[PDB]
RNA sequence: UAGCUAGUAGGUGGGGUAACGGCUCACCUAGGCGACGAUCCCUAGCUGGUCUGAGAGGAUGACCAGCCACACUGGAACUGAGACACGGUCCAGACUCCUACGGGAGGCAGCAGUGGGGAAUAUUGCACAAUGGGCGCAAGCCUGAUGCAGCCAUGCCGCGUG
RNA sequence: CCCGCAGAAGAAGCACCGGCUAACUCCGUGCCAGCAGCCGCGGUAAUACGGAGGGUGCAAGCGUUAAUCGGAAUUACUGGGCGUAAAGCGCACGCAGGCGGUUUGUUAAGUCAGAUGUGAAAUCCCCGGGCUCAACCUGGGAACUGCAUCUGAUACUGGCAAGCUUGAGUCUCGUAGAGGGGGGUAGAAUUCCAGGUGUAGCGGUGAAAUGCGUAGAGAUCUGGAGGAAUACCGGUGGCGAAGGCGGCCCCCUGGACGAAGACUGACGCUCAGGUGCGAAAGCGUGGGGAGCAAACAGGAUUAGAUACCCUGGUAGUCCACGCCG
RNA sequence: GGCCGCAAGGUUAAAACUCAAAUGAAUUGACGGGGGC
RNA sequence: CUUACCACUUUGUGAUUCAUGACUGGGGUGAAGUCGUAACAAGGUAACCGUAGGGGAACCUGCGGUUGGAUCA
C-alpha cells in the first residue's frame, strides 16, 4: 500500500473464480481480481472494457480491478 | 446350548421379579442349591424348596417390601467365558458394603464378609444389591 | 469384541501424524528463498498476501509467510523458518522468523516487538 | 513373508577344551523346527528408572548405578592367572604424511582443542592438599581417575532493585 | 563468615485487553494494509488491523516453535458399538480351536492360606538431622504388586473311573406340500404354409411417416409345421439352507411335523483356514429359433435428440456338457 | 503384490493429498408438470 | 619345501533395493470458463443394484432384482 503503483489495463478474457487476464499500458499482462464494492455492487465486467488496475512492487504479475469503463 | 446354569438362575430371579411373579422354579443342582441358601440367608429372598427325586425342582419365594422388589440388582461374575479369582486382600465391597458378593471357599460358598472373616479368597459368584 | 477375539487380535491405536514434516521434529530449519510472490486467500477474505517458496537444508521445498508490514526478501535470501499455518492460504504450513539472518525485522513497529524482531527503542 | 533345515535331528568310536556339548571327524539311523507364527524383511543396545495419568495404561532409556558390545574397515594369533587386547603384534584394504623414490610412519568413540555438519551444546586452566588405583621395605614416583576453577538465565531454589 | 565507609545511592522487563480467557477508549484506517488456536475480524464512529492513554498477568524473566502424555469412554481389560448414522460374510457343511447337562469317588494341575529364600545401591513415599531458610545432602522405615520352593485347604474349574435321563439321536404309525432329477402328454394363443370365399385397403400415432397389398393383402373358414409358456383355481397360501419352486400322468429321491410307546446314554453348541450350492447378464463347443429384443437400419421430435415414440432386426433368450462366482 | 479365470474380471487391500465437516431421525414453513373438499 | 581351512579380490549369473528419469495415467481444490439439464416433487421417461452394448459430456437401451416410489383419480 505504501507508495502503491497504479496503472490502466484491458480485460481480454473471462477466467472461473471471477478472476480476469488484463493486458497492461506497458505491454504487460496480468491477473486481475475484483474489489469488495464492485462485488457488493453487482457490477459484471465483460470482455473489452478498459478498467483501472492497482499494482504492488512486490510482484506484478498480478492486480486488483478497482474500477471499469462501464 | 445350555452352558451356564447359575446365570439362567439369576436371570429367572431378575425377570421374576420386574414381572411381579410370587415364586420361580428351575432344575434343581446343589450349587444353585447354596447359592440360594446364601442368599435366602441374606434376607433376599423368602424361602427355597426342592421337590421330586427323579429330576427335582428348586423353587424360590421372591420378596417385596413395599410393592417394590427387594432384589433390584443382580450380576454374574466369574462367567464360563472369563473366571474370576480374588485373595483375601481383594475380597470386593458391593454398594460400599449394604450389599453381598457371593464367593465360593475351600470351606463352601459365603458371602464377602464371612470369606473375609475366615481369611480366605475364593471365586466371585455374583453380585447382589 | 469377545475376549478371545482381542486375545487372538488385540486392539490397535491410532496412528498420530505430524502437520509439519518438513520440519523433521526440528524446531526450527534453514532454508534460502527461491521465490518470492504473493497470492490471494480463501472465498470469505479477500486480500493479497505476501508469501515465498525456500529450499531447506535437508532437501524439501515449502511454501511459507511473511508476516508483518514490508519485508526485505530476495530470490536468495537465507532465513529461518518455524512452524505454523496461514488458516486462508491453501497449503502453506510455515512461517519465517523475522529479525533471524537475513530477514529483517519490522520499521518502527512498537508493540508486540520481541514477535517481530525489533530492538527496545531509545530514549 | 507359509513352509524351513543335509552337520540339518539323534546314535557309536576317535580327536579337542579348564570344563558339558556336532565342539570337530569317520560310520549308522531319517529325523528336527512351524499357525502356541518356524523362515524371511524392516527397525532397536538391555535394566533400575524417567514423564504423564486417579488408575489401568501410554511414551521413553539424557544425567547417576548394574549388564552387554565396539576401538580406521576385514582376517588371525602370541604373551599371560586373565586379551584374541582403545594409547600391543602379523596380514589385507582405504586414506593421510616423509623420502635419497630404494622404501618408511599413523589411527582423539581419553582430556583440552581444530575443520565440517547443524536450529543448537564450554577452557588447548590449577593440584595431586582430599578419596581411589599401579609400583615400592619405606621414603617416594605416577595418575586429564578425582578434587576445584573458567564459560552459558539451560534448569531448580533464595534475595535485592529501598 | 565477622567488622567498618559513602551515598538512595550501582540494579525492571515481556506478553495480552471481541468470546473460550483476567483487562477499554481515542485517533489513524476503509474487506485496503493487516491479525488469526478456533469461532472470525477489515469496504467511513473497528473495544479484533497500526499508534497512544489506561488496565490485566507473569517478573530476571517473558513469549513463539518443536516433542510426549492428558482432556479422548476417540482401540472402550477397568471402559464403546453393528435395522436406517461406519459396521452381520449370499447360504450351508466341517477339521484345528473356544465353551459344556447331572450324581458319587479319587487326584491336587488351576485356585486359596502360611513359611522360607530372593526382589543391588540410587530413585519414589514417611519420620528425623545439617547447610542462615530453600534447592541440595543425609540416618532409619515403608515399598519394590514379581519369581522360586516347602507345608496345608478341596467349594469351583481341570484330569481319572463309574453312573443318570431332562440335551442330542434310532425304531413303529400317520399328514401336507409350485422341494429336486428323468420320461411322456393335453389345451389355448402368436407366426408360417396350402386351399376356398372375398376386394381393396391394412397397420401406426399427440399428428404423421417409414412399412405391407391385385403376384389376391387385411377379414373369414378348413388342414398342416414349428417353438416357447402354463387362462381360472391363486390366497390375505405352501415348500426350500439360500438362490428359488406353478398344466396333467408315471418313475427315482431329500426334508419337515403330530400321537403313543420302546431303545442309546451327553453321543452337545459354535467355527479361523477348507469344501460345496449360488438370480440375471456374460464366455467355450454343438444343436434349435414361434414370440420377443441390446447392437444396427429406416420414419418422426427438437435448436440439437447419438433418447423417450413408430416400422424392422442380429446376439441373447431355449437345449446338452464345461466356465464365470 | 499374491491367489483364481479361456476372457470379461473376482478376491485380499494401502498411502500421499485435501475439508471442517459428511451423516441419521424428526420439527416449522415454502414448493410439486402430487391428492381431496 | 609342500597340503588343507580362509579374508580380500577378479570374472560370469541371479536376486534385491535406493536414486533418479524420456514418457504416460489417473486424483484433489475452484466466488461471475464453455455445453447441456442427469438427480432432488410423480424432477416432468420413478429412482437405485449387478451385468452387457452404445454416446462430447452430464447419460440411453436390453435382462433380472429392491422400495431406500407418487396416485389408485
Ligand atoms: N427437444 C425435444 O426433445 O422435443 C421437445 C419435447 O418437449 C417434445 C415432448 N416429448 C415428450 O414429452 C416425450 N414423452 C415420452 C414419449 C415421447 C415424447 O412425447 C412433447 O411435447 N410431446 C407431446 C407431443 C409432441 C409435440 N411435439 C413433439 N411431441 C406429447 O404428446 N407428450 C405426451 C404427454 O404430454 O404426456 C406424452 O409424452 C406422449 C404420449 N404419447 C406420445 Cl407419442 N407422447
Ligand atoms: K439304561
Ligand atoms: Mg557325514
Ligand atoms: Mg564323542
Ligand atoms: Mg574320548
Ligand atoms: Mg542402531
Ligand atoms: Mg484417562
Ligand atoms: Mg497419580
Ligand atoms: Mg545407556
Ligand atoms: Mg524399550
Ligand atoms: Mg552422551
Ligand atoms: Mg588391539
Ligand atoms: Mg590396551
Ligand atoms: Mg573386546
Ligand atoms: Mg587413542
Ligand atoms: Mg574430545
Ligand atoms: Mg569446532
Ligand atoms: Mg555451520
Ligand atoms: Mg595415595
Ligand atoms: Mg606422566
Ligand atoms: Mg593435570
Ligand atoms: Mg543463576
Ligand atoms: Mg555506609
Ligand atoms: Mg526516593
Ligand atoms: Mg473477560
Ligand atoms: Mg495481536
Ligand atoms: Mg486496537
Ligand atoms: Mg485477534
Ligand atoms: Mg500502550
Ligand atoms: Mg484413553
Ligand atoms: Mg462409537
Ligand atoms: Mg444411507
Ligand atoms: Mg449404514
Ligand atoms: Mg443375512
Ligand atoms: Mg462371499
Ligand atoms: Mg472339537
Ligand atoms: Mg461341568
Ligand atoms: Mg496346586
Ligand atoms: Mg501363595
Ligand atoms: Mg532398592
Ligand atoms: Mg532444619
Ligand atoms: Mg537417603
Ligand atoms: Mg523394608
Ligand atoms: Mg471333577
Ligand atoms: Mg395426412
Ligand atoms: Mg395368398
Ligand atoms: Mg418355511
Ligand atoms: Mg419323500
Ligand atoms: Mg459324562
Ligand atoms: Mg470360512
Ligand atoms: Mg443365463
Ligand atoms: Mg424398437
Ligand atoms: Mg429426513
Ligand atoms: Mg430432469
Ligand atoms: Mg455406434
Amino acid at each position: 500500500k505504501e507508495d502503491n503503483i497504479e496503472m490502466q489495463g484491458t480485460v481480454l478474457e473471462t477466467l472461473p473464480n471471477t478472476m480476469f487476464r488484463v493486458e497492461l499500458e506497458n505491454g504487460h499482462v496480468v491477473t486481475a481480481h475484483i474489489s469488495g464494492k464492485m462485488r457488493k455492487n453487482y457490477i459484471r465486467i465483460l470482455t473489452g472494457d478498459k478498467v483501472t488496475v492497482e499494482l504492488t512492487p512486490y510482484d506484478l504479475s498480478k492486480g486488483r480491478i478497482v474500477f471499469r469503463s462501464r | 446350548s445350555m452352558q451356564d446354569p447359575i446365570a439362567d438362575m439369576l436371570t429367572r430371579i431378575r425377570n421374576g421379579q420386574a414381572a411381579n411373579k410370587a415364586a420361580v422354579t428351575m432344575p434343581s443342582s446343589k450349587l444353585k442349591v447354596a447359592i440360594a441358601n446364601v442368599l435366602k440367608e441374606e434376607g433376599f429372598i423368602e424361602d427355597f424348596k426342592v421337590e421330586g427325586d427323579t429330576k427335582p425342582e428348586l423353587e424360590l419365594t421372591l420378596k417385596y417390601f413395599q410393592g417394590k422388589a427387594v432384589v433390584e440388582s443382580i450380576q454374574r461374575v466369574s462367567r464360563p467365558g472369563l473366571r474370576i479369582y480374588k485373595r483375601k486382600d481383594e475380597l470386593p465391597k458391593v454398594m460400599a458394603g449394604l450389599g453381598i458378593a457371593v464367593v465360593s471357599t475351600s470351606k463352601g460358598v459365603m458371602t464377602d464378609r464371612a470369606a473375609r472373616q475366615a481369611g480366605l479368597g475364593g471365586e466371585i459368584i455374583c453380585y447382589v444389591a | 469384541a469377545t475376549v478371545n477375539q482381542l486375545v487372538r487380535k488385540p486392539r490397535a491405536r491410532k496412528v498420530a501424524k505430524s502437520n509439519v514434516p518438513a520440519l523433521e521434529a526440528c524446531p526450527q530449519k534453514r532454508g534460502v528463498c527461491t521465490r518470492v510472490y504473493t497470492t490471494t486467500p480463501k472465498k470469505p477474505n479477500s486480500a493479497l498476501r505476501k508469501v515465498c517458496r525456500v529450499r531447506l537444508t535437508n532437501g524439501f521445498e515449502v511454501t511459507s509467510y511473511i508476516g508483518g508490514e514490508g519485508h526485505n526478501l530476495q530470490e536468495h535470501s537465507v532465513i529461518l523458518i518455524r512452524g505454523g499455518r496461514v488458516k486462508d492460504l491453501p497449503g502453506v504450513r510455515y512461517h519465517t522468523v523475522r529479525g533471524a539472518l537475513d530477514c529483517s525485522g519490522v520499521k518502527d513497529r512498537k508493540q508486540a516487538r520481541s514477535k517481530y524482531g525489533v530492538k527496545r527503542p531509545k530514549a
